[PDB]
RNA sequence: AGUGGAGCCUGCGGCUUAAUUUGACCCGGCCCGGACACGGACAGGAUUGACAGAUUGAUAGC
């Protein structure tokens, strides 16, 4: 074995990333 | 050359945290993950409201 | 006692055996002879520049350095210097020396106090057992 | 008490977009840029401390490292300790500190009292 | 019985330590040195001070 | 033409300071820090990784 050697989820992670990147300063909440 | 004295000054570092040991946790399995790779084998952990994955971290309600 | 006089020093060993530990003679009697106990405090010069160093582990407060400021510091490799300023709230100090110090080196100062004997004189002394090797 | 001819109760009812007509230039530029996550975290901490307090008693102190924080008129009555690099200073939020940053209430340096000069 | 031998080996260790390093004392971290060495002073020269 | 006088600015001594870094500094706080030998535990899991919420000055699954 040694010498013989030689989507929806990503979109969900993307929108979570965008949500967190918008959440560092929200500028709206009171 | 001139040697140093090597002060002792004992400070106890024994109190270090270790995470709790759960013993024989295979009792409570017998949701199944319908994933691309980790299907039919992996059990899908329960909160109070929602079940979360332990290999691929998928999001449900 | 007026000298000349022999002097022998024995130790109560165990089960009544007096072991001769030392011998000599009586020198002049005076309580004016100052006996000075020395304490040498040692610290590690961990930031060395030219002719100035920052030393730690020798005191641990800021005003410990201020109290023992007027004492001259010396060095295991023969250098001689003194305290300028304590820098940290802990016992870090700035010290100016005669020559450049090695990173291998050690700073130390000596403190002195006159120590007096203990009044523990009692004329009674137990009779020994006959002596034998152990 | 009044601030630009406005009483404190109206200030408590004063809307967020229209406090950008009332402060100084620096404060309005900061609030137009918006507060970051940590300042809202301190806001929520102070609101929790003021809310969860006996009414006759002053609220419990909140320790913080925030000195960039600008004092909003919601905070009047809260009891805040702020770090000056060495020691927390405990301060009460008054009505007259709406236009002020927190950091100028905890001085980070000691005044100079000159000693006798050495060899110069 | 064995406590006497414990103090015996302690005295052995103290004797071996006070000949390698003749009068060196580790300063105590808990007690301030101006109090634990309160009665001490520094002499410029042990001969002529 | 000035500088040296004056106000301001900057440098070096000096002075204050916890530190005012120097011909990087200060105040707190989490993390771990060798092999090898010996003694324990481990397949009746050694240990990694982990979404959410609560913490302390920090969005610490350290
Ligand atoms: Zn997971």
């Amino acid at each position: 074995k040694f010498y013989e050697q030689y989507s929806n989820r990503l979109q969900e992670v993307l929108n979570d990333y965008y949500k967190e990147k918008a959440e560092n300063c929200v500028k709206l909440n009171t | 050359a001139k040697k140093r004295k090597k002060k002792s000054y004992t400070t106890p570092k024994k109190n270090k945290h270790k995470r709790k040991k759960v013993k024989l946790a295979v009792l409570k399995y017998y949701r199944e993950c319908p994933s691309d790779e980790c299907g039919a084998g992996v059990f899908m952990a329960s909160h109070f409201d929602r079940h979360y994955c332990g290999k691929c971290c998928l999001t449900y309600c | 006692t007026f000298p000349p006089a022999s002097v022998l020093l024995f130790k109560q060993k165990s089960n009544g055996m007096h072991s001769l530990i030392a011998t000599g003679h009586l020198m002049s009697v005076d309580p004016d002879r100052m006996v000075i106990k020395r304490v040498v405090l040692s610290g590690h010069p961990f930031k060395i520049f030219t002719k100035m160093a920052v030393v730690r582990y020798m005191f641990f407060n800021r005003e410990d350095v201020l109290w023992f400021k007027p004492v001259e510091l010396r060095t295991k490799w023969g250098r001689r210097g003194h305290i300028k300023e304590p820098l940290g709230t802990h016992g870090h100090m700035k010290c100016s020396f005669d020559g450049k110090l090695k990173s291998q080196d050690t700073v130390l100062m000596n403190l002195y106090k006159r120590v007096f004997p203990k009044w523990t004189y009692d004329p009674y002394v137990p009779e020994p057992v006959p002596w034998l090797k152990s | 008490f009044t601030y630009r001819g406005v009483d404190l109760d109206q200030l408590l009812d004063m809307s967020y977009e229209q406090l950008m007509q009332l402060y100084s230039a620096r404060q309005r530029r900061r609030l137009n840029r918006g507060l970051r996550r940590k300042q809202h975290s301190l806001l929520k901490r102070l609101r929790k401390a003021k809310k969860e307090a006996p009414p006759m008693e002053k609220p419990e102190v909140v320790k913080t490292h925030l000195r960039d924080m600008i004092i909003l008129p919601e905070m009047v009555g809260s009891m805040v300790g702020v770090y000056n690099g060495k020691t927390f200073n405990q301060v009460e939020i008054k009505p007259e500190m709406i236009g002020h940053y927190l950091g100028e209430f905890s001085i980070t340096y000691k005044p100079v009292k000159h000693g006798r000069p050495g060899i110069g | 019985d064995e406590e006497a031998e414990a103090k015996m080996l302690e005295k052995y260790k103290q004797e071996r330590l006070e000949e390698m390093f003749p009068d060196e004392v580790d300063t105590p971290r808990d007690v301030a040195a101006r109090i634990r060495f309160q009665k001490y002073r520094g002499l410029k020269s042990f001969r002529t001070s």
